Order: C-alpha cells, then structure tokens, then sequence
C-alpha cells in the first residue's frame, strides 16, 4: 500500500541540571531506523534498522551535523518560547516537532506534514498547502512572523517534495523484504467466566505488522462499539504488534457474537467465534 | 497540563514455563516525558532492563517499551513499577498470565 | 534523511 516517513524531535529543558536535551528519531511506517541523543557520550545519528546500515560516511556525517546544529537551535527556541509565555526560569518545558511525507503505491507524494507542540499543546503547524501556517495563539504568531520573514515554508516544501520523497523510496527498496512485507495477525478467542450470569470473550491478534488493525465484536451482526473494551495496540519487541478486544456476554448467548479482524496482511477479513 | 501513563504488562510470545521469552512493560499516553519504570521479579528490581528510544503519538503523548529476557516459571511472580509526576506513589501492575 | 536545520522559533 502507501507509506510514510516521519522524524520526531523532542527538546526538553531541565534548569539546574545542565542544558536542554535534544532527541531525534526517524521512522518509516512503524519501523524506527535512526536516532540521535545530545546526552550520548559521543552524540551522532546512529542506525536502528539493518537496511540503513549500508548508508555511507557522507550520510552519517550530514545527519549528525544537522542534529548537533539542531541541539543548539532548539535550546535557543526553548529560551524564546519561555519569553513568549512570560514563564519563569525555573520550570522545565518541551518543544516537540513531527514532520515527514506520505507517498502512495507509485511513490508519489500524497501530502507533507510539519507540526510543533509546546508542553504537549498544539503550537504551530504548516498547512497542507505547504505554503501557509496555523498558529495556535499569540505566542505562536510571533514564531509565524519570524518564519514568514525567513521564508521557512518554502524550505520545508522543498524538503517535503524533494528529499523526503526520494529518500523514502530509497529506504523502501533497500528494506523491501521487511518494510514492504505485511504480516497478518494470528488470532484466537478466549472465554473467561465472570459469574453464573456472564463471561468475557476476548479476541486476540498477535504477530502483525504494520500496527494498523481493526478488531470489532458484533452481536447478531451489530457492532458492540460502546460495549467493547479495546486495548491500545502494543509492540511485541520483534517489530510486530499485539491487540485485543473484549466483550461481556450473557452465559448461553456466546454464539450470537462474532469477532471481525481487518489487517492488510490478510487475504480477506476474518470472522471468529468462540469454539469451546 | 499533564497526562498520566497507561501501563500494559505482557510477554512477547505466549508464555510457557521453562521457555525463554521477553517480559514487556509498555507505558504510553503520558506527558511530560520523564518517567521511571522498573520490572519486578517477586518484588525485587530486575537489573539489566532495556528500553526503546523516546518517541510520541499523534496527540503528542509519549510512549516507551521496557523489556528484558526471562524464563517464566509456575512460581515466579512478575510486575512493572511505574513512577511519574502525575502519580502520588509508584503504580505497580502485575503480569496477568492469561487475560 | 533529516531536513536541513531550520530557523529558531
């Protein structure tokens, strides 16, 4: 199907405990492939997936230099935003940024993203036109005027339509045996009695990649949305993900319930029931 | 404005006594990013526990995976202990071996 | 590959 590349920047101040820490991680779809940590004994952009290891010295040196520059730029930016909100020098604050591109099955740009947050709240976002800005408040308006004056959107657009798309296509080819392989969920249904009156049916999915999945319970063919305990999809540690959905049913009505599973690894969607 | 961590404790593979596996503690949905996570074997902290690099979801909340190699037994009891600025006292979540 | 280092906020 379609694919994404994203970089996630976290910049965190810590007054009294040194200068602010800057972390960058890069992903293709749900696969992390690089990291940088300004707290590391020797800070550098480092591989976190096997298919990136073949990149040469120019790549690692460029990505390391930009990240080290970013460490300084984000430190100044944290000082700036503290001023914009009249905040004390004693508190710890966070700038987060995520940017990247989505491409379709033919590798064509579907859209680009660049969004920032400050202490967990929307701060400023590049619009889908990759030309204009949305500032969340009068503090972010100061950033917006700085960035318009510097023609930042034009630089972000060049990257999002240029390098981001080109390198994503390159990564997808170098890592095709994993990045372009969908592993279907292994599924099963369990039955845990609660009382003489009801029991829990839990519908499991294990070992799937990527993380996107749809698990739903129906009773007499009707989705039990309000009645389904959905757990957050979770990583197994081997690149794959796990998920379950649970519904509480009256004893003896178990056969009126079906679990439905949609995942791009699956030849066709799955319908499951409890098999005692 | 701050957000308390969600915590899930589970094994990489289905658990079988005597078979090597991985014990996972996944913390997500939290803000800010400083968090303390330990894995407990019958109450005591397991020494060499790794974790993923810091990243965050679409709503800006953070997530991390803490994990270690282990061999479950019928005796041994495992758990995850999480501390975060939103928590008065550390939260302990036990590994539930079936559900 | 990462985007070139941009302007401070």
């Amino acid at each position: 199907g379609s694919h994404s590349m994203r970089y996630f920047y976290t910049a965190m101040s810590r007054p009294g405990r040194g200068e602010p820490r800057f972390i960058a991680v890069g992903y293709v779809d749900d696969t992390q492939f690089v990291r940088f940590d300004s707290d590391a004994a020797s800070p550098r952009m480092a591989p976190r997936a096997p298919w990136i290891e073949q990149e040469g010295p120019e790549y690692w040196d460029r990505n390391t230099q930009i990240s080290k520059t970013n460490t300084q730029t984000y430190r100044e930016s944290l000082r700036n935003l503290r001023g914009y909100y009249n905040q004390s020098e004693a508190g710890s604050h966070i700038i987060q940024r995520m940017y990247g591109c989505d491409v379709g099955p033919d590798g064509r740009l579907l859209r680009g993203y660049d969004q920032s947050a400050y202490d967990g709240k929307d701060y400023i976002a590049l619009n889908e036109d990759l030309s204009s800005w949305t500032a969340a408040d009068t503090a972010a308006q100061i950033t917006q005027r700085k960035w318009e004056a510097a023609r930042e959107a034009e630089q972000l657009r060049a990257y999002l339509e240029g390098l981001c798309v080109e390198w994503l296509r390159r990564y997808l080819e170098n890592g095709k045996e994993t990045l372009q392989r969908a592993d279907p969920p292994k599924t099963h249904v369990t039955h845990h009695p609660i009382s003489d009156h009801e029991a829990t049916l839990r519908c499991w999915a294990l070992g799937f990649y990527p993380a996107e999945i749809t698990l739903t319970w129906q009773r007499d063919g009707e989705d039990q949305t309000q009645d389904t305990e959905l757990v957050e999809t979770r990583p197994a540690g081997d690149r794959t993900f796990q998920k379950w959905a649970a519904v509480v049913v009256p004893s003896g009505e178990e056969q009126r319930y079906t679990c439905h599973v949609q995942h791009e690894g699956l030849p066709k969607p799955l319908t499951l029931r409890w098999e005692p | 404005i701050q957000r308390t961590p969600k915590i899930q404790v589970y094994s990489r593979h289905p658990a079988e006594n005597g078979k090597s596996n991985f014990l996972n503690c996944y913390v997500s949905g939290f803000h800010p990013s400083d968090i303390e996570v330990d894995l407990l074997k019958n109450g005591e902290r397991i020494e060499k526990v790794e974790h993923s690099d810091l990243s965050f979801s679409k709503d800006w909340s953070f997530y991390l995976l803490y994990y270690t190699e282990f061999t479950p037994t019928e005796k041994d009891e495992y758990a995850c202990r999480v501390n975060h600025v939103t928590l008065s006292q550390p939260k302990i979540v036990k590994w539930d071996r079936d559900m | 590959t990462v985007r070139a280092s941009g302007h401070s906020y």
